[PDB]
């Protein structure tokens, strides 16, 4: 772990993906798309290289009820590092549309 | 014949163009490949709604660089997020030469027309677009037979088509001997934009 | 003995008798698969080799920037050429020399500094030995040769101690047949510099 | 040494030749399935090597072209996963920079350099520095060896048979004969005697005096009696004109008489 | 246009192992390039090749 980063420069890609990928999935509000960032960090210049979609259904009734695929996370690091090694997991999108405290 | 036959209008959305071009930029100056997911509909409106590359282990542009497991995963990956459509073609780069298939990537797609039936070949060019705006351009191969007996002209017909020559002699050839090619256009969003 | 297992034991004899002729074949054939795979490792790499190309060789002559360095080809004119990107850009300067793709002539990947292949050739000449008693009535020439040639290699700081520079340059001169070829080629041997 | 026969049962216990006998029913099955093995796979492994013969008959079609090796890199082509090269450096992942294994830099007769990861055909306990070698014109990969030849005026020079005239058309000059024969023609035939009484063998002869002497038959008759390779020489057509290479046809007559060797 | 050139030496194709699939030193056989390793019987090489200049 780390705190120094300073700035966050995104590329136009990660931005048309993430938003991209809300319709694809066909969710809709209190639905959540999530996606692996994949990117370089450890940095000021955080270089945020692409993303890539999850799965990801929010139960709010519990906000400790909560569904994420594991598994699919794991498999798609290693395919991704073949391309192009410059891509590490480096956070997680949410689609918004506000903050929570969740 | 089951169909009139004439060649794709590719309308390449946003994410897709912009996707390929990242990739095969970083790949120069490598062969880069991967496939292209889309639907078609029409008799020659081929939406390509995203592109996802194929993992290197060979040299790009080979049939040892396209892995059969490879392919399988990817696609069981995609059907739990809805992204799972079918293949509408696959992409590659030159970056030594312009749009203009050479003989082993016509092998590559000798192979595709055996997966499906109007894949295509996309030359994306990363460095070496000639005008302000990307040059791409997209290619389907049809058999030697129809297009010798004189069957190429009817196919070519009511559309407004494309005509390059950025590789000037070269390319009529190559052109002539694989099928057409078609204008391309782009499919933008409100929200995208 | 008047026994049926005197025969029983005449009847697996024939069985190894039949072993003998089994390990006849299958050590033969084993040891021949062992031989149709060391073929195999050449024959394999002209196909692999076949989907290598030639990558004509130049150097940096000189940065323009760091997508594009100017390199000068081994073969004339002078290029402005972009790069791979694995390609270490403060690896990349004036003198290394790099490889190019006769495809797309882009910087391909970094290279140790090179030199004329007659220089190589010069090296190689230095056979068998001599030493300095096989050289003789010279053994005073021999102590100012080593006073120039072993000294400053082994200790520079001799010279240093009447403040004075060493030297370099010996000229040797005679008449023919005075062994003046023979004193270097006894040198280059003991010495154990290139 | 023979087990299973009437004889052990004077040597050993019935019994033990039951248990030695039933074996021998299990043992052969571990034989016969595992024959059937080798002799299907020699039939495959068999043909992987002729499929591969055939493709390699397509490259090795003429003309193609020729140059020198400029230096074999000799980097290590395994080694590491952390590296591909000689070279042992810190850090995993250097990407296609560690790509260099038994390598040729050859240089060309069109007079320019290339790289290129070699065919291992040719192997690099064949390349020298300085060694001639085929190359595909194509792509510039090493196709084969060439055998070092030299300038085809050097080539001229070698003996075809200089008409014999034996020691019958040297009429006189006995001694003479004598003082040659032994600096030219025993360090060839007896080289071994030399050796023996630890001097060395001459390194040449000289032939003076006055015009018509007949010192120029002597050599024509010593032509063919050695019956080694001669190399005729005139000393006007070494002198060159063009800036040493005078000095090449020097290096390259005298290069080929290491070659034929033993020589005069 | 025939461009006119020398030949400086003239290397036999047949015979000389000139393919190496056999020879690795001095291992080649120097006899055959027509059944050295070869699928055929009959020739896969020419009796002659020449080193133009
Ligand atoms: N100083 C010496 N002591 C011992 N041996 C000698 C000496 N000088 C010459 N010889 C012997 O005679 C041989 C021939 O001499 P060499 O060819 O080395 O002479 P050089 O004076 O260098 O010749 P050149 O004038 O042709 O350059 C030597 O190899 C050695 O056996
Ligand atoms: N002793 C001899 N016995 C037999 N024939 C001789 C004898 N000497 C010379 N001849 C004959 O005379 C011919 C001419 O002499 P040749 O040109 O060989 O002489 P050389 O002294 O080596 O000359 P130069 O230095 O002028 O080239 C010889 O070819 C040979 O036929
Ligand atoms: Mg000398």
């Amino acid at each position: 772990m780390s705190l120094q980063h300073e700035k966050v420069t995104i590329a136009p890609l990660v931005l048309l993906s993430a938003l991209d990928h809300y319709e694809r999935t066909q969710t809709k509000e209190n639905k959540r798309c999530v996606g692996v960032i994949l990117g370089d960090a450890n940095s000021s210049t955080i270089r945020v290289t692409n993303s890539f979609a999850l799965p990801f259904e929010e139960d709010e009734k519990n906000s400790d009820v909560w569904f994420l695929d594991h598994n699919y996370i794991e498999n798609m690091n290693e395919m991704c590092k073949k391309i192009n090694a410059k891509e590490k997991l480096i956070g997680w999108y949410h689609s918004g549309p506000k903050l929570r405290a969740s | 014949t089951g169909r009139d036959d004439t060649k794709e209008t590719v309308y390449i959305s946003s994410i897709a163009l912009l996707k390929m071009l990242k990739h095969g930029r970083a790949g120069v100056p490598m062969e880069v490949m991967g496939l292209m997911l889309g639907e078609f509909v029409d008799d020659y409106t081929v939406n390509v709604v995203d592109v996802f590359a194929m993992p290197q282990s060979g040299t790009g542009v080979s049939v040892e660089a396209v892995d059969d497991v490879f392919q399988a995963k990817m696609m069981d990956m995609l059907k739990q997020t809805g992204r799972d459509q079918m293949v509408v073609g696959w992409y590659h780069s030159h970056p030594g030469f312009g749009c203009w298939l050479s003989s082993v990537d016509v092998n590559t797609q000798k192979s595709f027309e055996q997966l499906n039936s109007r894949a295509v070949a996309v030359v994306v060019d990363p460095i070496q677009s000639v005008k302000g705006k990307v040059v791409i351009d997209a290619f389907r191969l049809i058999d030697t037979g129809a297009l010798i007996n004189n069957l190429e002209p009817r196919q070519t017909t009511s559309n407004t088509g494309l005509l390059n020559k950025a590789n000037i002699q070269a390319l009529i050839h190559g052109l002539n001997r694989h099928y057409y090619s078609l204008n391309i256009d782009y499919h933008k969003t409100a929200k995208e934009t | 003995e008047q026994e049926a297992h005197n025969k029983a034991l005449n009847q697996f004899k024939r069985k190894l008798l039949e072993h003998r002729r089994y390990d006849d074949q299958l050590k033969q054939r084993r040891q021949n698969i062992r031989d149709l795979e060391k073929l195999y490792d050449k024959t394999e790499n002209d196909i692999k080799a076949l989907q290598s190309i030639g990558q004509l060789i130049g150097e940096v002559m000189k940065e323009l920037s760091e997508e594009k360095y100017i390199v000068k080809a081994s073969s004339g004119p002078r290029y402005i050429v972009g790069v791979r990107n694995s390609v270490d850009r403060s690896k990349l300067k004036k003198g290394v020399r790099v490889t190019l793709d006769i495809t797309t002539l882009t910087i391909m990947r970094i290279l140790p500094r090179e030199t004329d292949p007659l220089v190589y050739n010069m090296t190689s000449f230095e056979q068998g030995e001599i030493t300095f008693d096989g050289i003789g009535g010279l053994t005073e020439q021999i102590r100012e040769l080593r006073e120039v040639i072993e000294l400053p290699l082994k200790n520079p700081e001799i010279f240093q101690r009447v403040g004075i520079k060493p030297p370099k340059g010996v000229l040797l001169y005679g008449p023919p047949g005075t062994g003046k070829t023979l004193l270097a080629k006894a040198v280059a041997a003991t010495i154990g510099a290139n | 040494g023979d087990d299973e026969l009437d004889q052990e049962i004077l040597n050993l216990s019935t019994q033990e030749l039951q248990t030695r006998a039933k074996l021998l029913d299990n043992e052969i099955r571990i034989f016969r399935s595992e024959l059937q093995r080798l002799s299907h796979e020699n039939n495959v492994m068999l043909e992987k090597i002729k499929d591969n013969k055939e493709k390699i008959k397509n490259n090795r079609q003429l003309p193609y072209l020729v140059a020198n090796v400029v230096e074999v890199m000799d980097m290590n082509e395994i080694e590491d996963k952390e590296n591909s090269e000689s070279t042992t450096q810190g850090g995993n992942v250097n990407l296609d920079n560690t790509a260099v294994g038994k390598a040729a830099v050859v240089k060309t007769s069109s007079r320019q350099t290339v790289f290129l990861p070699m065919v291992g055909l040719v192997d690099p306990d064949k390349l020298k520095p300085n060694d001639l070698v085929g190359v595909n014109k194509d792509s510039y990969l090493i196709l084969d060896t060439l055998p070092s030849e030299f300038d085809s005026r050097v080539k001229a020079m070698e003996v075809d048979e200089k008409p014999t005239e034996t020691y019958s058309d040297v009429g006189g000059l006995d001694k003479q004969i004598e003082e040659l024969v032994e600096a030219i023609v025993l360090p060839m035939k007896r080289a071994d005697k030399f050796k023996d009484m630890g001097i060395r063998a001459p390194k040449g002869a000289l032939m003076y005096g006055p015009p018509g002497t007949g010192k120029t038959l002597l050599a024509r008759a010593c032509a063919a009696q050695t019956n080694a390779t001669f190399l005729k020489l005139a000393a006007p057509q070494l002198v060159q004109m063009y800036i040493g290479e005078g000095a090449k046809l020097v290096r390259d007559a005298f290069a080929l008489a290491k070659e034929k060797a033993p020589t005069i | 246009p025939l461009q006119v050139a020398r030949c400086t030496k003239i290397i036999k194709g047949n015979g000389e192992s000139d393919e190496t699939t056999t020879d690795n030193n001095n291992s080649g056989n120097s006899n055959s390039n027509s059944n050295q390793q070869s699928t055929d019987a009959d020739e896969d090489d020419e009796d002659a090749k020449y080193v133009i200049n």
